[PDB]
């Protein structure tokens, strides 16, 4: 039988070594032909774009959604996207996580 | 720079579009109001009655109508590739290119070529129309083109304008009738380039137009497209290359011709 | 769920039962057979020879033509007579 | 609700049932035929088409027979198609 | 029973195919000299680099149309506008203000991508848009 | 008086029953199906009201024309009377 | 093995570029990012016209509506022909007057009543483009290479949608009814919110009803071909059902 893997958390925090980790991945997909201005490499080629984004999603675990795929024109655009943290906390947790004054009590009935 | 992409970008943040959050465009719906003989003046003779009768519209339904096709429109159609000047241009090609709209049920008898745009008309065409003005004919001839005026009857006009609907009826191609007695003079006159006019007179009439309007009558016989330019349909032929009596089988892509002597004599008569 | 098969126009010629009284008369005659051949051609099953008029129908056609559609010579001759009288 | 067949067709449906259906085919045809009687009390149009004098246009013309009433007495005699108008 | 004899000729069917119309609007043929005798000119290639783009109509014409309501409100409409429509409004205002002598009254419909201008400027706007390369 | 003293049985609508789940499917049969069929052919209902709309007078005239011969005597009599009534009403007589 | 890379078959306007979606697969839970597909910008990146969606949604709601409600007028209620005698007789004309209990309805429904109307063909086509564009812009559109499943069990498809965070309701669109894989047919036939339709059945109402839209790669090519045809077509000489030089194909 096939067992469904557990639901993945959507939380994402950019790794500190992201720029270095991307530079390596870019050298793999695009070779070492153009180290200068690596962030300006265009992603017009679908095959190269798939390999780069697919590698990042596999490693980092965070994938560019369909709505943003066309926006990844250059490698710099891909770098900007992965520099944005994502939070997967519920609204109740978000409200509780924010420091609440002693006289504010929030109860979640769901 | 981004106006379409900005709207789609805003969509990403907003809630999922669904049946629960739709609304009509403001101004498209007027709010309903809830309560919660004409021509009679009350005794005097109505205005529309006290006016005398005059035959303004008498016989309107039997008057012939012709859709005007200008040289501007014809040149514009050629420029955009919707009518091809390298082949004979007739009602079918004009209708197929959406250049003109013909309503046989509204007493349309074809297209009348009008001189508007003659100054800038540059195309060399072989065109068949129902009526043509003197200036319109001169504009076409001055460019080396050929213009001929031909008559289609209501039934023939309907078929020529929309061939495919006719072929689906399953009837043999009829032979188009001759013009009525009143029109016969127009279509047998070389000055109009009538399709029933003597071919020998044409050179004289063609030269007279060149003299009057001050251009040198070109020799189309020397033209490479001369064969196409002189292509014309028999007075009884609705379509080029198709004789009366033939049955078109679009499903099998075949044409059926009758071999009966009596039928052949009728269709060729 | 799974949607039911898309509605499709019934294929081929439809020959309504002639005996059935509810069969519309317009579907019975020859004008209907001719349209079934034009649309479906050989698959219609209509004998192509029926498409043209018969000797009886042809005789009536020619009779109608001569009565109301005079020849070119007749119209040209008639016009000359009228032109002379008016002049 | 609606009837399955038009009420005017009910008569023809009767001939398809029971004793009427068993009648000879040749006899049943005589009943089905609806030939037009020879014009007696009206003058028929000569041709299918005529030229309208008012507008000088060829228009289709149709012959409309006059309704003739035949009294029971006529059935005993021979009136040659004539009847009360 | 007896029926007139007939022959099946496939060769002549080519003439029937001439009679069949096309659903798709043909692409304009290439010309050696532009504009054409009727005045038509194709859109520039590559597209002009601007914050907005004005698409051609399905008939390859510039989508500038005269409009009138109430019998007296003459208006000009520019349709099929993409990108920053507000940038086009300022460009139209700068272009038409000398001719009128005042700022032209206009309406920007961002949803439909339509610019509505009071008064008839269809001919002037068509030539103005043609120069830009639309 | 005039108002129920108890709550009516709670309404339970199955939003995902087969009929609702497939509502609207094939409404684009023509645009997406080479125009072999028109969307109005999907419409089920009275033979005289398929892909056609009109006011009550127009509906009554249309119904009598298409199925008048098949109607029951009393129904046909009412329809004829209605048309005459509506003809005067809609023509401001 | 090899990335499935779909390119836009039809010409794209030179001033626009195609939008893109990930190509996924239903053969396994983690079989996302199996390819990258290009989508015609005029079909999947049109202006988000919510007003047009309302036009087409309401048209779908009401165009085939037939109301069978009917009441009886004072002329149709049983009896009531005479003028009631109680003391002249005229004071009341009939006992079936609307004012009388048991009388005719003065202004009631007079059905069957049709609500049929048709939006212009180009408007209905535009609605489909907007719905497709809205789904992609809101990350509710997933493109599949095929609808083939490892098994026909519905619990697999349910768990798969949950793992990929699709949503409570999913509309599955395949190219043709006849060639639908049996595995997906069996799974969706037992699911109320997971509905499988052919491409010809695509409509705005179903797309809005279902939170998630799943289209196969062949369906994308089919959709772009049909919807883009409206943009470049002539005005009709006669119905498109009749023969044309270039239609169909
Ligand atoms: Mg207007
Ligand atoms: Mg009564
Ligand atoms: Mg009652």
């Amino acid at each position: 039988i096939l067992v469904c893997p557990p639901l993945r958390s959507r939380a994402y925090t950019p790794p500190e070594d992201l720029q270095s980790r991307l530079e390596s991945y870019v050298k793999e997909v695009f070779g070492s032909s153009l180290p200068s201005n690596w962030q300006d490499i265009s992603l017009e080629d679908s095959r190269l774009k798939f390999n780069l984004l697919a590698h990042l999603a596999d490693d980092l675990g965070h994938v560019v959604p369909n709505s943003r795929l066309h926006q990844m024109c250059r490698v710099r655009d891909v770098l900007d996207f992965y520099n944005v943290p994502i939070q997967d906390r519920s609204k109740f947790d978000e409200l509780s996580a924010s420091n609440l004054p002693p006289n504010l009590k929030i109860t979640w009935s769901y | 720079q981004g106006g379409g992409a900005r709207a789609l970008d805003l969509l990403r943040g907003l809630p999922r579009v669904s049946l629960a959050n739709l609304k009509p465009n403001p101004g498209s719906k007027k709010p309903e109001r809830r309560p919660r003989r004409l021509g009679f003046e009350g005794g005097q003779t109505p205005f529309y009655i006290r006016i005398p009768k005059y035959g303004f519209n008498e016989g309107h339904s039997f008057r012939r109508q012709y859709k005007p096709l200008s040289l501007n429109r014809l040149q514009y159609l050629i420029d955009l590739g919707r009518v091809d000047p390298s082949q004979p241009i007739d009602l079918t090609q004009l209708v197929n290119g959406r250049g003109v709209t013909i309503q046989p049920l509204k007493r349309d008898y074809g297209v009348q070529l009008v001189e508007e745009g003659a100054d800038t008309f540059t195309a060399k065409v072989n065109i068949e129309v129902q009526l043509a003005s003197e200036l319109a004919i001169a504009a076409i001839e001055k460019n080396g083109g050929v213009v001929t005026t031909a008559f289609y009857d209501p039934r023939s006009l309907d078929i020529v304008c929309k061939p495919v609907p006719f072929f689906l009826r399953g009837q043999p191609i009829p032979k188009r009738m001759l013009p009525p007695e009143e029109l016969v003079p127009y279509y047998t006159d070389a000055k109009n380039r009538g399709y029933l006019a003597d071919p020998a007179k044409f050179p004289e009439a063609r030269l007279e137009l060149a003299r009057k309007y001050g251009y040198i009558l070109p020799d189309i016989t020397k033209d490479e497209l001369f064969k196409m330019l002189c292509t014309r349909k028999d007075p009884r032929q609705i379509f080029f290359g198709l004789a009366p009596g033939w049955v078109v089988n679009m499903a099998d892509k075949k044409i059926l011709k009758p071999t009966d002597e009596n039928l052949l004599k009728y269709y060729t008569s | 769920y799974r949607a039911r098969p898309p509605p499709r126009r019934r294929p081929g010629p439809r020959w309504p039962d002639p005996e059935d009284l509810l069969t519309p008369r317009w579907q019975l005659g020859p004008r209907y057979a001719a349209k079934q051949f034009a649309r479906y051609g050989a698959a219609s099953g209509v004998v192509p020879g029926s498409l043209w008029p018969s000797p009886e129908q042809l005789r009536e056609l020619e009779a109608e033509e001569r009565e109301w559609y005079p020849s070119l010579a007749t119209m040209q001759e008639s016009l000359r007579v009228k032109q002379l009288a008016e002049e | 609700p609606l009837h399955k067949y038009p009420v005017w067709l009910w008569k023809r449906l009767q001939l398809r049932e029971g004793i009427c259906s068993r009648l000879p085919g040749h006899y049943l045809r005589s009943l089905e035929e609806e030939r037009t009687p020879t014009p007696v009390h009206y003058r028929p149009h000569g041709a299918k088409f005529k030229i309208n004098p008012k507008n000088g246009q060829r228009e289709r013309v149709e012959d409309v027979p006059i309704p003739i009433y035949f009294p029971p007495e006529s059935q005993r005699g021979l009136w040659g198609g004539e009847g009360w108008i | 029973p007896d029926y007139p004899r007939f022959v099946e000729s496939v060769d002549e069917y080519q003439f029937v195919e001439r009679l069949l119309p096309a659903t798709r609007i043909p692409d304009p043929p290439k010309h050696e000299h532009y504009p054409t005798p009727s005045g038509w000119q194709p859109p520039r290639d590559p597209p002009p680099n601007l914050p907005y783009f004005v698409r051609r109509s399905r008939m390859h014409n510039i989508p500038v149309y005269k409009d009138i309501t109430h019998g007296n409100r003459q208006m000009t409409v520019i349709r099929k506008v993409e990108g920053d429509i507000w940038a086009l409004q300022k460009d139209v205002e700068d272009f038409l203000s000398p001719l009128l002598g005042k700022t032209p009254v206009t309406q920007v419909n961002e949803v439909t991508g339509t610019l509505r201008i009071k008064g008839y400027f269809d001919q002037e706007l068509k030539a103005w848009l043609l120069e830009k390369g639309f | 008086i005039g108002i129920r003293l108890t709550l009516p049985p709670p309404k339970v609508v199955d939003r995902w029953n087969e009929k609702r789940a497939m509502f609207g499917v094939y409404d684009n049969i023509g645009i997406l199906g080479n125009f072999e069929k028109h969307p109005k052919e999907l419409i089920r209902g009275p033979i005289w009201l398929r892909g056609w709309k009109g006011n009550e007078l127009q509906r009554c005239i249309r119904k009598r024309k298409m199925v008048g011969s098949r109607m029951f005597a009393d129904d046909l009599h009412n329809l004829n009377k209605r048309i005459r009534y509506l003809y005067k009403h809609f023509n401001r007589h | 093995p090899e990335p499935v890379l779909r390119k836009v078959e039809l010409p794209v306007p030179t001033h626009r570029r195609p939008v893109q979606a990930w190509v996924e697969s239903l053969r396994g839970f983690e079989q996302e990012r199996v390819g990258l597909a290009d989508l015609h910008p005029d079909v999947f990146a049109t202006a988000p016209r919510l007003d047009i969606l309302h036009q087409v949604a309401m048209w779908q709601k009401n165009f085939k509506r037939i109301s069978y409600a009917k009441t009886k007028t004072r002329a149709e209620v049983r009896g009531g022909g005479r003028k009631p005698w109680p003391q002249g007789r005229a004071r009341h004309g009939s006992i079936r007057s609307p004012l009388w209990r048991g009388g005719g309805v003065a202004h009631g429904p007079r059905g069957p009543t049709s609500y049929y109307y048709m939006l212009p063909m180009k408007v209905r086509a535009l609605g489909l483009k907007v719905a497709l564009t809205v789904k992609l812009a809101q990350d509710d559109l997933h493109i599949m290479d095929s609808l083939e499943l490892p098994t026909g069990d519905p619990q697999y498809l349910t768990e798969l949608a949950h793992y990929r965070r699709w949503g409570d309701s999913v509309l599955l669109v395949d190219l043709t009814h006849e060639e639908m894989p049996q595995s997906i047919v069996e799974a969706t036939s037992r699911l109320k919110t997971f509905n499988l339709i052919p491409a010809v059945g695509l409509n705005v109402h179903s797309m809005l009803k279902h939170q998630t839209l799943v289209l196969t790669l062949p369906t994308v090519a089919f959709l772009e071909d049909k919807l883009l045809w409206q943009d470049s077509r002539y005005r009709p000489l006669y119905p498109f059902s009749l023969p044309y030089s270039d239609f169909p194909r």
